[PDB]
């Protein structure tokens, strides 16, 4: 998971 | 002929419109904005999808910010007379109001704009739809425990996050909002108005995604997505 | 039992919740704000408008920031918990992200903040409305010739208006917005889901409203308002 | 007609  | 209603946009010309995925995945080495894993899985399924709908796509990979300026202009230029609507998904790096091209951001407005109910006529009255994923801003969600229409008529923005947040993507499976959002349209296209599959792509980024992290900031969140709607009738990907 | 469907809110606990309408009409002074002329009609609208669908309505007139805040508050800390929803109604005057209190500003983050999903747990996971009638700017449209759930979950904002647009008010006959808000929860409560009503909103707004002015400036403009969705089901006002 |  990340984050834009 | 018998009493006619009027509640649903005509999605039966010849053509349901253009599809214009802008694919964002490598940044400039001097904008510091990492690489965005899992954006293909992404621009692939929305392909896909709006294939299945019947849409006229156009996929673009890593432009820079004249390049979707100039991309805009020009799809707003073209004749759109035999089309139903206008759709453009932007897979990007974002801030409230901003998308990044490869070399630094371009204004939201400066890209719907061109769309306009004055400035593109071939698509007034018709539905413009701009489905963003993109951070709007930093903040992280913790959860809790369980002179005839006006201009800006017509539009229709599926943001993937709230005002503020940050919007997360999975290197893996693609972004939660993406993906969520092409599922419910391959099950819903054919049976519900866009509110109502909006609406189920929100529930399932609700509650089925969590974000695991190493880092304690970054853990455990969760995410809702923002329906912004201007439009003015149903909208059925489907006809009659 | 049969198979069961969970696409809709519970609409059927003892009470549907409350209408909080805070109608500010008469500013300080010192402000330079003008009086709102009409909004007694908007006020005294959608106080019979949802007496209709049955919620316990609270009407406040000419609330300062500060009583605003403390009576959004003390809302927040009842027990909802026999409740199906919340509605919120706020006419004054407004920038973008801004209500006017009769004294000065309130940010509309720190009154929807109270109800987040983990400061206001007898409304977790029910709908939580906020109903706003003010500016969200001086843009003028000229129109043209024709962690389990987020705790930003099951709001839904409905702006009178578009992002960075002023909202226009009738003297005579109320703001255009809430005018066709009761008009459409009147007719068809009892028949559409929730966003569907407010695209029929939608659609009046922009379709049956233009403003009249001795200035230029603010002569034959039209405007849309905006539903901001982050609700997970459909919304009716109705129950089996 | 006023403004807000
Ligand atoms: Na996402
Ligand atoms: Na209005």
């Amino acid at each position: 998971d990340e984050v834009d | 002929s018998g009493i006619s209603l009027d509640n649903s946009y005509k999605m039966d010309y010849p053509e349901m419109g253009l599809c214009i995925i802008i694919n964002n995945k490598n940044f400039h080495k001097s904008t510091g904005m990492t690489s965005r894993s899992g954006t293909d899985v992404d621009a692939a399924n929305l392909r896909e999808t709006f294939r299945n709908l019947k849409y006229e796509v156009r996929n673009k990979n890593d432009l820079t910010r004249e390049e979707i300026v100039e991309l805009m202009r020009d799809v707003s230029k073209e004749d759109h007379s035999k089309r139903s609507s206008f759709v453009c998904v932007l897979l990007s790096h974002g801030e409230e109001g901003i998308i990044f091209g490869t070399n630094g951001p371009v204004d939201l407005k400066k890209i719907t704009n061109f769309f306009r109910g004055d400035r593109c006529r071939s698509l007034t009255g018709k539905p413009k739809l701009f489905i963003i994923q993109a951070c709007r801003g930093t903040e992280l969600d913790c959860g809790i425990e369980t002179h005839k229409i006006p201009v800006e008529a017509d539009f229709l923005y599926a943001y993937s996050t709230a005002p503020g947040y940050y919007s997360w993507r999975n290197s893996k499976d693609g972004s939660w909002f993406i993906q969520s959002l092409c599922a419910m349209l391959k099950q819903y296209a054919d049976k519900l108005e866009f509110m109502h599959i909006l609406t189920r792509v929100n529930r399932k980024v609700a509650t089925e995604f969590e974000s695991f992290s190493f880092d304690a900031t970054f853990h455990a969140k969760k995410q809702i997505p923002c329906i912004s709607s201007m439009l003015t009738k149903e909208l059925y990907f489907y006809h009659l």
